[PDB]
């Protein structure tokens, strides 16, 4: 059980970039974090989670309704909290 | 200096090894010849996949790079080279570009970028005539 909420930015990536043949996704991932290492702050920390086309598009709707409301702590944020590992309380909106 | 060569001149010889004995092929010199070209930054492997046992090519004492072909034979490294080996993406030569993207090519695309030699013939050297003058 670790502290995850302190300084940890999560970047959700499409996995269709890995869908191109000959990729070797580990060898690509050594290059992807190679360039954007300089772009991030030193204290600021990055874990990435990449998924298919359909689970990306379900995230892509929920992020914009989250940002159009002005980042509320309502049901739009708890769906994003479910989309990561961290787990959420969705029991109020069961169906 | 040498004999009359109709095609080209050979001032330096390739220093061919004798075929009385079996011949070692040292490939530690190869890497800088491979490192030379513009897009190539390094090489990652240099080995053979058990295709030497048919004539019992033994690697000499300790070094991984050298191999000694038995009495009569000579190397053919990739027979029928691009269509049989290089284009098919079986990996006799694995190109790694930008970390892992690992792109490949077909047979005919590299022959256009291949240096095509020219057949040259050497005509005899003569002094042409000047204008004949009526000194007689």
């Amino acid at each position: 059980r670790t502290d995850r909420f302190s300084f940890v930015i999560s970047v959700v990536v499409n996995s269709d970039l890995i869908k191109l043949p000959g990729v070797d996704p580990y060898k690509l991932e050594e290059w992807v974090k190679e360039t954007i290492l300089t772009e991030f702050p030193a204290h600021i920390s990055m874990i990435i989670h990449w998924m298919d086309r359909e689970a990306f598009l379900n995230f892509a709707n929920t992020y914009q309704r989250w940002q159009n409301n002005g980042t509320p702590l309502g049901d739009a944020a708890y769906s994003i909290l479910e989309s990561l590992t961290l787990g959420k309380l969705p029991s109020a909106l069961k169906g | 200096e040498g004999p009359l060569l109709e095609h080209g001149w050979i001032p330096e010889l390739p220093a061919a090894r004798d075929y009385t004995q079996r011949l070692t092929l040292n490939l530690s010199r190869l890497v800088n010849s491979l490192l030379e070209i513009e897009g190539i930054k390094h090489v990652n492997r240099l080995r053979l996949d058990d295709s030497f046992d048919k004539t019992a090519i033994e690697p000499v004492k300790g070094d991984t790079w050298s191999w000694s072909i038995k009495e009569g034979y000579y190397p053919r490294l990739w027979g029928e080279d691009p269509l049989n080996q290089l284009a098919q993406q079986n990996g006799p030569l694995r190109v790694i570009a930008k970390g892992g993207i690992s792109v490949s090519v077909s047979k005919e695309q590299i022959q256009a970028s291949l240096p095509s030699q020219s057949l040259i013939q050497n005509e005899p050297v003569i002094l042409a005539y000047g204008q004949h003058r009526d000194v007689g």
